[PDB]
């Protein structure tokens, strides 16, 4: 949906920012998920094929993202982490 | 591990950390806190963050009379300031004494984060420690009685956020019976909102019967300074 998107955009913006770069995202490829829940915790780990251009040439990305929510936390939807962004 | 080790363990992390939210301002970081200042380079620059003041040129030097050197300029400021080094020297920092350098980094911790606290006329760590009891009287299941077993369940650090930010945290929400999660909580807004880095291991916290005061004095210092 908008969310598995959002997701691939925030790892481009993410490593964009880290590694100093302007990787323009094009879209998704497929995602993984997998799913924990502990007592108020509940925590899903993306694994995003996503297609970007580095300098207008299409190249495929596998990025992890870590979206963390907490029924207490009430700023954001939930804490998301750029974990790992790589060529594949 | 158990007591004088696991101690280690958190004053290694904690510190790590502490030095890490500073050192980042000068465009670096250490890793292992028992090799990054034995050459006395990050030591001194740290000094220079965190007092907003100039130390003597360092030398960059890669012999062990140079890092001697670099560590007495620091140690010469720090004993500047007004403190009393005991059973610390230069060579045993240089010679990467874990216990010394430890030691040494909390000596710089208390004097630049905590001494010159002020709350009620209470001053260092007991106006700390009086500033977290005022801030967290209202809170019925926080009892701050000192800084060890009273932070293990993580609700005294959702209460110190949440007295002063209630836009971030709904602390209704909380209870003791996930004390990891609680600290988490903490720790993971105060990294995104405080501008403060996570600084505690929160299975380590918890698992310990006592966990090691200076960590925690350290981390609840940074809630201090955020929010004074």
């Amino acid at each position: 949906s908008l969310e598995i998107e959002e997701l691939a955009r925030f790892a481009v913006d993410e490593h964009n920012k880290k590694e100093n770069a302007l990787l323009e995202f094009v879209r998704v490829v497929k995602a993984k998920e997998q799913h924990q829940f502990h007592m108020s915790w509940t925590w899903t780990m993306y694994y995003l094929t996503l297609e970007a251009k580095d300098g207008g040439k299409k190249k495929l990305y596998e990025a992890k993202v870590w979206v963390k929510h907490h029924p207490a936390y009430i700023a954001d939807i939930n804490f998301k982490e750029l974990q790992e962004f790589k060529p594949v | 591990l158990l007591l004088d080790p696991a101690w280690e363990k958190q004053q290694r992390k904690t510190f790590t950390a502490w030095c890490n939210s500073h050192l980042r301002k000068a465009g670096t970081q250490i890793e292992n806190i028992e090799e990054d200042f034995r050459n006395g380079l990050k030591l001194m620059l740290l000094l220079e963050v965190i007092s907003g003041e100039r130390l003597p040129k360092p030398d960059r030097g890669k012999m062990r009379f140079h890092k001697i050197a670099n560590v007495n300029k620091a140690l010469d400021y720090i004993a500047s300031k007004g403190v009393k080094l005991v059973s610390i020297g230069a060579e045993e920092i240089v010679d990467g004494n874990v216990k010394m350098t430890l030691g040494m980094i909390w000596t710089i911790i208390l004097r630049f984060a905590i001494q010159d606290i002020s709350v009620e006329e209470t001053s260092a760590k007991e106006g700390l420690l009086l500033w977290c009891q005022r801030k967290t009287a209202p809170y019925r299941n926080v009892n701050i009685q000192n800084f060890h077993t009273s932070w293990k369940d993580g609700l005294g650090l959702c209460a110190l956020i949440h007295r002063h930010r209630p836009d971030l945290i709904d602390y209704s929400k909380l209870n003791k019976d996930d004390p990891i999660g609680n600290i988490n909580l903490a720790m993971e807004i105060a990294e995104k909102h405080l501008d403060i880095p996570k600084m505690l291991d929160a299975e380590d916290i918890v698992n310990t019967p006592k966990p090691d005061e200076r960590a925690i004095m350290t981390y609840v210092s940074c809630f201090y300074h955020a929010f004074a």
